[PDB]
């Protein structure tokens, strides 16, 4: 009964957070063979058999590789950072639509912008725990990030929102019954990318650890148990990120196989633009979402506005 | 129940509230706190929108503080008070106990939570918050929000005035 | 086409030059490429067609190579086929050797033939020029094929004549076979 | 190259091309952020061992 | 030189056997340690990150092992740029002494366990400038070697040759079993 | 049969050395045109829908 | 939400037993005066990095403030659309819209957007 109902819900998350957990670890793998094969290369083939154990075969290392005390950071902080920015990556999944019920979350949509938002202070409080140059400049440049994308992501969700009718994610599957909104949000969907990128601060968008301007960025003085856990927080947020892609524009149909046949096609994306694009230029992201995306947005929840009172009319 | 439990937390950071002096102390208390005031007021709410709301728009706040507290007060001291954690520590655990040992029925808020109100509430059957979010875009409330965005593009005006980009950026010299 | 900007004289070719067409038939291509994406989507073509060849991967060390016979590698002091060294203390490799990497002591053997006491190739120090097998004039020394001789010490890495001969023995049948191949080119 | 009619040369200075390269750095850089010095170092071509002898 | 078995003579001799601990353990906490050793071993075996020196001409050659041709990644040898997170340095060029307190710093800054590689004659012995003013003679004045790899450039098969020495070397560690006999 | 490195009787052929660019199948006319048509379409089926 | 805090903190709990396994299975060597000095390229920092570091984009920095706080007032447009008198939600959005626009497209003229230079 209800004290029967409760349960299963623990079990669902508890089962959601090692698949997921478990896959952000296969996915590490599946960076590394499809990155290295646009790139002529052949990848990670011969540990264990062709390759497969070759993530768990690295979660070993940097589980028996030493804690790294920084003599100039305050420690606490420092060794905190990881763990925020690992839960933070998980709990955001506890709103992904399930038919079979894990958590109603009506405001689910809202839910996302919150916990994403969250996501930027793990990287700005463990770049200046660090006490490191290179770390500060890695949590600052992080930091412009979030003022860049925040506002125009807020937006763009509105325009998906307004097709729906209500913030909880359920409805897009009931929508997306005979078509795909891909076809009538072609350039959001693009936009949407590009924004989705930089939540998880990704090539193009890679400042945050800005690899090759800062040595490691905000991961410079991180080592083996908290460099492990930011890694993977990293990975969770670009699995979500694909997930909450194919529930907007893919259908969202979560109870047959093929949405997770599409969730991993839009991870391969994911790895296949950071094998194409070069990095942009720090303040060129941010002229980009004021100067181009946020008039973007604003001109569609117009067409949207007259769209759906036209509609309206009509029904 | 976890409401008295919200009680005496945020009576708890609220006490260290006082006693910060570093900045970022006094940021990561406030941080805390957002979260546990965004989470008490949706208990006695038929709905979450406004937390939500609220979370969204402080956190916002948090960064741009950050910003300024990197470039301004970004060589300050901390220091452990003994005196602090044992109070908190011990004000806190004295006040948990109380929540268990508390008749709290009567300690509960008499707000109308959507479950507390009625069954024939016909008004109360309708999406989480279409009546409550209503007359924000209706006659003749609707002006106040007109007036508003004069006021925030207006502000927007007032910004850029008092700031003088032009004139340089901002160091701590 | 534009035109350019700067007339090209004879034997000269210039990278940007043409100017920017301002036709309507112009401006909208590239703002149609500028405004869905349309330079970067040739792109990501490219790049998802380089998932459908062979990757130019070789699986070391079961395959490896390729070389050619004049590869320097590491040395070995040569014999002749009745089994006598061929060296004679000549010393021209030490006096050619850019980096003073050898050290040869000579004296009169028991039978009264010039021969080394010593023969000592400092491999740290050796840069693998390959001067030393020009100057020999009877191919006593040899850059033998082997290119895999890494070791856990230093110590390992100064090779005395003993350790140079064993190579010589070990490497005979293929250096034999590189010289032939070889020679008439040097 | 200089000699002296001996076997060895005298003294042998070698121009880096490089070398005019970074010294103009100070200049052309300047007003720039990282990601554009990073950008113009590599344009630059500036190979090291060159411009150390 | 102790030459190799004869075919006839190996085709008596038994199957190797992957751990180079053999499975002759005496009791269960022996053995079980033994294993669970091979785990640590197996795991820093095949995640072995270098650093990303580079520090003279043979730098562009552990390039080429980064290259297709070759794919120092089948390894999972993956390039790093911070100390903190790379495990393995690879000395490659001239360490002068105006570097050498940098390296130094770098090394020391790495989290244990630590290996380092020499590559070239520059990094082995001060190869080509040996005697020069303003070289130290071989980075093992510096810091720890673990492997040497002679060359000038070595050969990118040389330097893959040396990686593949250094993963027997981290496959034979008894970090374990010998805490069992401390 | 040559005893020395030498080009073949009549040489080798001429190496392409121009810039070749790949095949354009979009203009802006049938790109601006396209998106339209695919979004009209788009918002006839959503009706339905 | 009582059911997610629980979960909040369950996998809170979760995550920290990962580090509390990792900084006991870390191997453990003494701390050096050099291995816990910073990184900064291998040479000692002239510098430390609390010192104050001049900002460029403050401007931005505000406005970002303001323009969330829009954000809270669009939101709610979709809920009440079936609900609202649609003269007055179709005029009152669009004027919406249009001052946010002509706000941004006014400071992106005044040049306001750019960087400080
Ligand atoms: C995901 C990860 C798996 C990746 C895929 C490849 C795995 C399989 C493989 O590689 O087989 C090689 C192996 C072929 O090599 P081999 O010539 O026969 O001899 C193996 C070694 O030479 C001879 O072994 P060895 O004893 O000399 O050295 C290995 C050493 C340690 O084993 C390891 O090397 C792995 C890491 C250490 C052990 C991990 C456990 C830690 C502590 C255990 C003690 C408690 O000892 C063992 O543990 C081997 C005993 C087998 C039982 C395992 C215990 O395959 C097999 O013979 C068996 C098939 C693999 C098992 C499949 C079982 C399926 C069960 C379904 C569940
Ligand atoms: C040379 O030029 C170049 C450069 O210039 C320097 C480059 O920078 C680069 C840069 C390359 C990149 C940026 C590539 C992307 C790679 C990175 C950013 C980092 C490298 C690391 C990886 C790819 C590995 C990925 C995985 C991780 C880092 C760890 C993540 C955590 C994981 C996998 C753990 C998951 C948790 C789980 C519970 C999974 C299931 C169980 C386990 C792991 C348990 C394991 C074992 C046990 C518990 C033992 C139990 C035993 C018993 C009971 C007996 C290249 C390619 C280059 O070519
Ligand atoms: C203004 C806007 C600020 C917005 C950022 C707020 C958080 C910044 C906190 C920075 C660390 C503060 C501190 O040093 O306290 C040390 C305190 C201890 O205070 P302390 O006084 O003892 O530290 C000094 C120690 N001695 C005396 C030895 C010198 O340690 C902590 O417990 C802090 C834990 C921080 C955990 C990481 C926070 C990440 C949050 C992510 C988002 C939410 C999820
Ligand atoms: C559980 C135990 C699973 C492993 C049992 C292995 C039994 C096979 C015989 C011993 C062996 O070969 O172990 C090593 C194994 C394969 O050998 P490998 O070191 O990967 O060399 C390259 C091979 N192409 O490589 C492996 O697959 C070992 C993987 C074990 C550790 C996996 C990490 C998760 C922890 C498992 C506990
Ligand atoms: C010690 C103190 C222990 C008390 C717990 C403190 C940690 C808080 C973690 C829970 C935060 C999530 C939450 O409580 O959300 C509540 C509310 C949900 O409302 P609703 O839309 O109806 O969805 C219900 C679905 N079952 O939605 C909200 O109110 C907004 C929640 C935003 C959550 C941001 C993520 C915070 C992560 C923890 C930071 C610490
Ligand atoms: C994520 C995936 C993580 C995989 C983790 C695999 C862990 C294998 C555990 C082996 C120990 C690794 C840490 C270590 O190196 O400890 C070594 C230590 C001996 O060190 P010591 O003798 O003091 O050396 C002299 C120093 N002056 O050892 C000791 O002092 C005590 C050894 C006792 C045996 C402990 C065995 C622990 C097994 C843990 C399995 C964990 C599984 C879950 C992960
Ligand atoms: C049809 C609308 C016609 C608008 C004409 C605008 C033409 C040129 C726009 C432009 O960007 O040129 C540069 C001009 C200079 O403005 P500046 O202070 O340098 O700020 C950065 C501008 N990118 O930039 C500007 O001053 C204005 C840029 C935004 C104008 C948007 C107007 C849209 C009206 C619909
Ligand atoms: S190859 Fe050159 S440097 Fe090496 S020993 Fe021979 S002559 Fe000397
Ligand atoms: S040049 Fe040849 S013969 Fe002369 S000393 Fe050297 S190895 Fe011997
Ligand atoms: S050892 Fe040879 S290849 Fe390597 S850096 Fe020195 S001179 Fe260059």
């Amino acid at each position: 009964m209800f004290y029967m109902e409760f349960i299963l819900s623990l079990i669902g998350s508890l089962l959601l957070i090692i698949c997921v957990l478990v896959s952000v670890a296969f996915l590490t793998l599946l960076e590394r063979k499809v990155l290295g094969y646009i790139q002529i290369r052949k990848g990670p083939n011969k540990v264990g058999l062709m390759g497969i154990p070759q993530p768990f075969c690295d979660a070993i290392k940097l589980f028996t590789k030493e804690q790294t005390y920084p003599l100039l950071s305050n420690y606490l902080s420092y060794y905190i950072s990881p763990i925020f920015s690992l839960f933070l990556s998980l709990f955001v999944w506890m709103c992904m639509p399930f038919f079979v019920k894990l958590y109603s979350f009506n405001l689910g949509g809202l839910f996302f912008l919150c916990c994403t938002s969250l996501g930027v202070y793990t990287v700005m409080v463990a770049g200046w725990s660090s006490n490191s140059n290179y770390a500060l400049l890695g949590g600052l440049r992080a930091v412009a990030q979030t003022i860049s994308y925040e506002v125009s992501l807020a937006l763009i969700l509105l325009s998906f929102i307004f097709l729906i009718g209500s913030y909880n994610m359920i409805y897009f599957f009931f929508y997306q019954v005979y078509m795909w909104f891909l076809i009538i949000l072609f350039p959001m969907a693009l936009v949407w990318v590009s924004i989705s990128l930089a939540e998880t601060n990704r090539t193009p968008f890679d400042f945050a650890e800005g690899e090759s301007e800062l040595v490691s960025g905000f991961n410079v003085e991180y080592s083996s148990g908290g460099f492990a856990l930011i890694f993977m927080a990293e990975y969770a947020s670009i699995l979500f990120m694909s997930m909450l892609f194919c529930v907007i524009f893919l259908g969202c149909d979560v109870f047959n196989l093929l949405f997770y046949m599409k969730l991993t096609f839009i991870s391969f994306v994911f790895i296949w633009v950071r094998g194409t694009l070069p990095r942009f230029r720090y303040d060129k992201l941010m002229y980009l979402a004021w100067k181009c995306f946020l008039s973007f947005s604003l001109n569609y929840l117009l067409f949207f506005i007259g769209f759906k009172i036209l509609l309206f009319s009509l029904l | 129940m976890i409401q008295l439990m919200l009680y005496s937390l945020i009576i708890t950071t609220s006490i260290i509230f006082l006693n910060m002096i570093h900045p970022l102390a006094l940021g990561l208390t406030l941080l805390i706190q957002t979260i546990f005031v965004c989470l008490l007021t949706g208990l006695m709410t038929k709905s979450f929108w406004y937390s939500y709301i609220l979370f969204l728009i402080f956190l916002g706040g948090m960064l741009v503080l950050f910003i300024y507290v990197t470039s301004l007060a970004s060589n300050e001291m901390f220091n452990l008070s003994m005196k602090l954690t044992l109070f908190s520590s011990l004000i806190l655990i004295f006040m948990l106990i109380l929540s268990f040992i508390m008749d709290k029925t009567s300690s509960s808020l008499f707000l109308m939570n959507n479950d507390m109100q009625s069954i024939i509430n016909m008004n109360s059957y309708f999406m989480e918050n279409s009546l409550s979010l209503n007359k924000l875009y209706n006659f003749p409330t609707n002006f106040i929000t007109i007036l508003l965005m004069n006021y925030l593009l207006i502000t927007l005006i007032v910004i850029v005035k008092i700031t003088k980009l032009f004139k340089g950026p901002i160091r701590m010299m | 086409e534009p035109k350019d900007i700067v007339e090209v004289p004879k034997g000269y070719v210039y990278v940007n030059n043409k100017e920017l067409s301002m036709e309507f038939a112009d401006i909208t291509d590239r703002a149609a490429s500028t405004m869905f994406f349309g330079e970067l989507l040739r792109g990501f073509a490219v790049t998802l067609a380089h998932i459908f060849k062979e990757p130019a991967t070789i699986n070391y060390p079961f395959e490896k190579g390729p070389l050619s016979p004049r590869f320097r590698g590491e040395h070995a002091l040569r014999r002749y086929p009745s089994g006598e060294e061929r060296c004679i203390a000549c010393k021209l490799c030490e006096a050619i050797c850019p980096a003073q990497a050898i050290t040869i002591e000579a004296e009169e053997r028991a039978d009264g033939s010039r021969r080394t006491t010593r023969y000592d190739i400092d491999m740290t120090k050796c840069i693998y020029c390959g001067f030393c097998q020009e100057a020999c004039p009877v191919d006593a020394i040899v850059e033998g094929p082997n290119f895999e001789f890494s070791t856990e010490t230093h110590e390992e890495l100064l090779y005395n004549k003993e350790k140079l001969l064993c190579n010589g023995d070990k490497w005979e049948s293929e250096i034999a076979s590189n010289l032939q191949a070889d020679h008439l080119y040097r | 190259l200089i000699s002296d009619g001996s076997s060895r040369p005298y003294r042998c200075k070698i121009k880096a091309p490089g070398f005019a390269h970074l010294a103009a750095l100070e200049k052309i850089g300047k007003q720039h952020m990282l990601a554009d010095v990073v950008a113009i170092i590599g344009t630059l071509d500036v190979v090291f061992g060159e411009i150390d002898r | 030189q102790q030459t190799l078995p004869v075919a006839e003579v190996a085709q008596n001799l038994p199957k190797k056997g992957y751990s180079p601990f053999g499975t002759k353990q005496s009791s269960v906490a022996e053995w079980s340690l033994a294993r669970l050793d091979d785990l640590l071993n197996w795991g820093r075996k095949g995640s072995i990150w270098p650093l990303t020196f580079g520090l003279a001409c043979c730098a562009v050659e552990m390039m080429h092992i980064a290259a297709p041709r070759y794919d120092m990644d089948r390894y999972g040898v993956v390039f790093r740029a911070s100390p903190r997170q790379a495990d393995v340095i690879i000395v490659a060029g001239t360490l002068t002494n105006k570097m050498a307190p940098a390296l130094r710093k770098v090394y020391d800054q790495m989290p244990e366990p630590r290996w380092v590689i020499s590559m070239g004659s520059c990094a082995n012995g001060g190869g080509y400038y040996h005697y020069s003013y303003s070289v130290v003679r071989g980075c093992d004045r510096i810091i720890p070697v673990d492997i040497y790899v002679p060359g000038c450039p070595p050969t990118a098969e040389a330097l893959m040759y040396g990686v593949l020495q250094l993963q027997k070397k981290v496959k034979r560690m008894k970090t374990l079993q010998m805490w069992y006999r401390k | 049969p040559p005893k020395q490195d030498l080009p073949p009787p009549g040489g080798y052929k001429k190496i392409p050395f121009a810039r070749v660019p790949p095949k354009s199948y979009f203009t802006g006319f049938t790109t601006i045109g396209t998106y339209v048509v695919v979004t009209a379409v788009g918002l006839g089926i959503y009706y339905l829908t | 939400m009582f059911s997610i805090i629980f979960i909040a903190l369950l996998i809170l709990l979760i995550t920290t037993i990962v580090m509390f396994l990792a900084s006991i299975l870390s191997k453990k060597a003494l701390i050096d005066r050099e291995k816990s000095s910073p990184f900064e390229c291998g040479f000692d920092p002239k510098s430390s990095s609390r010192l104050p570091f001049s900002l460029r984009f403050f401007l931005i920095t505000i406005i970002f403030l303001i323009f969330d706080v829009e954000i809270a007032l669009i939101l709610p447009m979709i809920i009440i659309m079936k609900y609202s008198n649609i003269m007055i939600w179709t005029i009152t959005s669009i004027i919406f819209i249009l001052i946010l626009l002509i706000g941004l497209y006014h400071e992106w003229n005044q040049g306001m957007l750019n960087w400080s230079n």
